[PDB]
RNA sequence: GUUGACCUCGGAUCAGGUAGGAGGACCCGCUGAACUUAAGCAUAUCAAUAAGCGGAGGAAAAGAAACCAACAGGGAUUGCCCUAGUAACGGCGAGUGAAGCGGCAACAGCUCAAAUUUGAAAGCUGGCUUCGGCCCGCGUUGUAAUUUGGAGAGGAUGCUU
RNA sequence: AAAGCUCCUUCGACGAGUCGAGUAGUUUGGGAAUGCUGCUCAAAAUGGGAGGUAAAUUUCUUCUAAAGCUAAAUACCGGCC
């Protein structure tokens, strides 16, 4: 919902001659997946590791 | 470079003179070469599983004793001599860094 | 059962070889239909030619060391010399040999000479007729006698070396210093005997020291 | 990333860690069917490496074999021939366990395709393999170009044709001085080396 | 306690699908003899064949080198001629017996695993739709683009498509 | 948006109960063992395989396995003509 909704906003300011990252900002997020973590980690970006048992 | 051949057939650098020249390395050919991502893995991976029964048995062997019996013992576990020889002097590195630690 | 002085028999006829036995009374039949399959191809590559382009190649054993003959494709450092993109090199007819490298300079120096002259002698309609382009053919030098052969057009012009040349007199060189079969008996005793000769040089300087 | 490090840790089949592991799995099988399903792959890594994917149409078999050579089926020991074969106690079979394994699972599946198999555990007197099938009649399969080759009606039971991976081992298909009786086919250079052909202007 | 998720194992005349049999001259595998020859006969030969069993197509199989060579080096696979009744095997008896190079027919190259898109799962089955889209579901224990050793990734630089 | 060429300090991930060894049976022209299969042991990173006589020491040559696809030259009178 989020996502469709955004997407649709950034068309519509492409449009009149503004560039996109101009309606939007950086995004901060949680971060997973098995493979993607690792190497997250392996390149010292992390900073708290949470595990399942 | 290359040397040159002598030019008459039936001898120690026998041939036929040619110009023999220098060419780039085949991307084919550095296949057994050290990497230094592959390195980081095989050493966590080894202090984490540890070692094996065949593995053991010669440690003790190797330390605080001779050393005939082990390359003996490795090669009729491992299976060829060549091999033998090349595990007992990895493993040796192993053993006398520990000392040194 | 011998009976009488002749040779020793060997005939492979023991198993049923009845059951397989190929005749060949098909022979005129197939030529007729190889025949009507190359029409057909010629008729499907309107402009262009039928073959494609080898390169020149020596035999690979020191018999047969001295013909020539061709090859399967050019190498990859052939066509940079010749200044060739790698992917059109396939499409304009030209092969290419994946596995192939060049040790001398040349097979390597004969090689380019054949891809320069070939890409002077090519025509290449555009892609599309109302809109030419820069590397295309200009419209005017485009109509002449073409060929559709390319293997005797483009064939080795000589397998063989000129088997003699002649020489003034006076001119004629010395052979090597003490005869031509000394040499041979000499050149032949030096590496039968390399090892030994080597170890028994070392030991001296090594013990002597 | 981590994958790689699945790789290296399979690897050491002996270290405790892994020898333990492997205990307590075996244990697991032997209490079910001889053939059934498994909901996911046990070697995530091995089934990636052979083309296994995580979508719809793709399933994932596990079978177990009775292990041990082949012992000659006729009443008694009687063979009614000459000595040099009478021999019905000590044979081995032509073919490798993988493929009498494949060929149960393929029977058992007979609208899907048998991709390839790897070995997952072993015991005394039973081997454990795993089955990776492929769907031919699902739409998401025949969508993709990367897989619909096997969609063909000639890539129909494969496995019990010899065609798979174990297939080509067991048949001598590798180039080289060594495979010289059986590189195209042995039924076929022995027919080639042993006809006899004639032609007309002789 | 109530409620709501996950994992494994099931039911249903649930919605939609698919295999068996025939033919088997030619093709891919497994299993597997004896008559006969050796003037007897057991290793050997007939034969890696006949009979039996499994699996496909108009062709099937093989195939882009963990190749051949020891040269001034060749360059996927298939077939014919030659190599050659040769090297070799064999109660070294009867007998069996390939491969490299060379000429020709036909020619054609390629995709996946191992990398973090992380400034945005960018991917897909099914149902409904008026054709613009929507809904549940699959999926982060990894679906698309990017890379396959001929390289490639990361950097500059100016041209062309 | 996507693609091609010329240069570079530096990086450059490459398939495991597999390869290999011992032993048994079968097969091949393959001979101190050419391929296949069962059992026991079980690897490495300039590593590994091969280089047609078993072994040790020191060099050299050539490729890069244990995942996959693809028409033509070829066989056949079984089916329709």
């Amino acid at each position: 919902q989020e996502k469709k909704e955004r997407l649709l906003r950034e068309a519509t300011a492409i449009k009149e001659g503004k560039k996109k990252e101009d309606v939007s900002k950086k995004p901060y997020t949680v971060k997973y997946g098995l493979n993607h973590v690792v190497g997250l980690i392996e390149n010292k970006k992390a900073s708290l590791v949470l595990i399942a048992n | 470079a290359p040397v040159e051949r002598t030019g008459l057939i039936r001898g120690l650098n026998k041939g036929h003179k040619t110009t023999r020249r220098v060419l780039k390395e085949r991307p084919s050919r550095r296949k057994g070469a050290q990497s230094k991502r592959t390195q980081f893995v095989r050493s966590l991976i080894r202090e984490v599983a540890g070692l094996a029964p065949y593995e053991r048995r010669v440690i003790e062997l190797l330390r605080n004793g001779k050393d005939k019996r082990a390359r003996k013992f490795s090669k009729k576990k491992l299976g060829t001599f060549g091999r033998a020889k090349r595990k007992c002097e990895e493993l040796q590195r192993i053993i006398a860094e520990s000392r040194r630690a | 059962a011998i009976k009488h002085n002749q040779q020793i028999p060997n005939n492979h006829f023991r198993k049923h070889w009845q059951r397989r036995v190929r005749c060949h009374f098909d022979q005129p039949g197939k030529k007729v239909t190889r025949r009507l399959a190359r029409r057909a191809k010629a008729a499907a590559l309107a402009p262009r030619p039928v073959d494609k382009l080898r390169p020149i190649v020596r035999c690979p054993t020191v018999k047969y060391n001295r013909r020539t003959r061709l090859g399967r494709g050019f190498t990859l450092e052939e066509l940079k010399a010749a200044g060739i993109p790698r992917l059109l090199a396939p499409t304009i007819g030209i092969a290419v040999d994946h596995r192939r490298k060049n040790l001398s300079e040349e097979s390597l120096a004969a090689n380019v000479q054949r891809l320069k002259d070939y890409k002077a002698r090519l025509i290449l309609f555009p892609r599309k007729s109302n809109k030419p382009k820069k590397a295309d053919t200009p419209k005017d030098q485009q109509t002449a006698e073409t060929t559709t052969s390319l293997r005797t057009s483009f064939g080795v012009e000589q397998p063989l070396a000129p088997g003699f040349t002649e020489i003034s007199k006076s001119e004629i060189p010395a052979g090597i210093e003490g005869g031509a079969y000394r040499a041979l008996r000499k050149a032949r005793s030096d590496a039968r005997l390399v090892g030994v000769r080597e170890k028994r040089a070392k030991e001296k300087a090594e013990a002597e020291a | 990333g981590a994958l790689k490090y699945l790789e290296e840790l399979s690897k050491k089949k002996q270290s405790d860690v892994v020898r333990f592991l492997l205990r307590v799995r075996c244990w697991e099988y032997r209490q079910l069917n001889v053939i059934h399903r498994a909901s996911r792959p046990s070697r995530p890594d091995k089934a990636r490496r052979l083309g296994y994917k995580a979508k719809q149409g793709y399933v994932i078999y596990r079978v177990r074999v009775r292990r041990g050579g082949r012992k000659r089926p006729v009443p008694k020991g009687a063979t009614y021939g000459k000595p040099t074969n009478q021999g019905v106690n000590q044979l081995k079979y032509q073919r490798s366990l993988r493929a009498t394994a494949e060929e149960r699972v393929g029977r058992r599946c007979s609208n899907l395709r048998v991709l390839n198999s790897y070995w997952v555990n072993q015991d005394s007197t039973y081997k454990y393999y795993e089955v990776i099938l492929v769907d031919p009649n699902h739409k998401a399969i025949r969508r993709d170009p990367r897989i619909n080759w096997i969609c063909n009606p000639v890539h129909k039971h494969r496995e019990c044709r010899g065609l798979t991976s174990t297939g080509k081992k067991s048949r001598g298909l590798n180039k080289g001085h060594r495979f010289n009786k059986t590189r195209a086919g042995r039924r076929k250079t022995w027919k080639r080396h042993n006809t006899l052909s004639l032609w007309r202007y002789r």
